[PDB]
């Protein structure tokens, strides 16, 4: 079955370069074109041109003549787009799509990859333990604060995954331009604290790893 | 939006018919157009392609549910007992040439909910500040808010008894000496009408 598989999220400042790649699978790579859809905070999506997978040839829609660059691995069955002297208004989320039969232009799409263009520092999080100090026969609620990092995303496991069930971890929240986050777990009693218990996150754009045993008090 | 137009937000009752209009310039008046449906967190999705005469092709996943339909410059996508899984954003899409050149042109696109959805009220979760935050001289109080649908809800934060399925959370962040300094603090959480509160004590 059909997927395009694209790059993860980018953050650059302006002037600099950035390349994103599209990975295709499940059709026959140099068959169909490749185009480029680039969707900006607060419009809509905006068509940038596509390059013909077989011939190598690129076409670029006017606002995209000069920076813009489409280039193909092939071998690997994966398109490229590098975008050179960053501006602030190149901030967008960037799509791949391939076109179909009979003259569909895009029939299917990659999930997008996030290209933030900025000066704002990557900053990695502080990480809290959330216990109670340690009645009988009650159900007992722990938690991971992941406070005051940047750019996005963070993610968060207990005891490296094995602990899953009841973990519910939240949607991030963007407050004056950091981001926090926050997981719990409910663990009967009594499992804790006789059993350990250990958040584990991770902030990839700082190359962060932190782990917290959480422990009775507070 | 003067080829393509598209009203960009539109709700429905569960269960029942929903119709989209996307609209065509006078220049543009019978040409076909694609629809494409954008959810958060996956790839955008190819629904249908929609000629003049009202015909049409679909899929892709796309369920039986969708159909679509013209009226002179109007073109219609319509979704029969529509259901909660079908909230999205709907864009209309359509192709030219333009002196020689290929362009194309997407609308600004329609965001669809679906009202009158069963509700599941919130479970409240709430944590103090860590002795850790607390040493550093800081205090984030949190509320974690799970269990519930359909998705929505509105948090308020109150100190001493006045102000100032899917998940959500709420932060208030607050200095050491903030937190000491009240008798309680509560996470008040609105759903669907309906409010729910839980509250921390510095006392305990």
């Amino acid at each position: 079955q059909i997927q395009l598989v694209q790059s993860g999220p980018e953050l650059k400042k302006p002037g600099e370069t950035v390349k994103i790649s599209c990975k295709a699978s499940g059709y026959t790579f140099t068959t169909y074109g490749m185009s480029w859809v680039k969707q900006a905070p607060g419009k809509g999506f905006e068509w940038m041109g596509w390059i013909n997978t077989y011939s190598g040839v690129p076409t670029y829609v006017d606002d995209f003549k000069g920076r813009f660059a489409f280039s193909l691995e092939t071998s690997a069955s994966t398109a490229y787009l590098q975008i050179n002297n960053l501006k602030n208004e190149d901030t967008a989320v960037y799509f791949c799509a391939r076109g179909g039969d009979n003259y569909l232009w895009f029939a299917y799409w990659g999930q997008g990859t996030l290209v933030t263009v900025s000066a704002a520092k990557t900053t990695p999080p502080s990480v809290y333990p959330l216990a109670p100090g340690s009645q009988t026969n009650s159900m007992v609620t722990l938690g991971c604060l992941v406070k005051g990092y940047f750019p996005e995303p963070v993610t968060v496991t207990w005891n490296s995954g094995s602990l899953s069930s009841g973990v519910h971890t939240f949607p991030a929240v963007l407050q004056s331009d950091l981001y926090t986050l926050s997981s719990s777990v409910t663990v009967p009693s009594s499992t804790w604290p006789s059993q350990t218990v250990t958040c584990n996150v991770a902030h990839p754009a700082s190359s962060t790893k932190v782990d917290k045993k959480i422990v009775p008090r507070d | 939006q003067l080829v393509l137009t598209q009203s960009s937000s539109a709700s429905f009752s569960l269960g029942a018919s929903a119709k989209l209009t996307c609209t065509l310039n006078s220049q543009h008046s019978t040409y076909t157009i694609e629809w494409y449906q954008q959810q958060p967190l996956k790839p955008p999705k190819y629904v249908m392609e929609l000629k003049k005469d009202g015909s049409h092709s679909t899929g892709d996943g796309i369920p039986d549910r969708f159909s679509g339909s013209s009226s002179g410059a109007d073109r219609y996508l319509s979704i029969s007992n529509i259901q909660p899984e079908d909230e999205a954003i709907y864009i209309c899409g359509v192709g030219d040439t333009i002196k020689e050149q290929f362009v194309y042109v997407f609308g600004g696109g329609t965001k669809v909910t679906v009202l009158g959805q069963p509700k599941s009220t919130p479970t409240l979760t709430v944590f103090p500040p860590s002795s850790e935050e607390l040493k550093e001289n800081k205090a984030t109080l949190v509320c974690l808010i799970s269990n519930f649908s359909p998705s929505g809800v509105t948090v308020a934060w109150k100190a001493n008894g006045t102000p100032i399925k899917f998940m959500a959370s709420s932060f208030l962040h607050l200095t050491s000496d903030q937190w000491r300094s009240h008798n309680s603090f509560t996470c008040q959480v609105t759903h669907e009408g309906d409010t729910v509160e839980k509250s921390l004590s510095p006392a305990e």
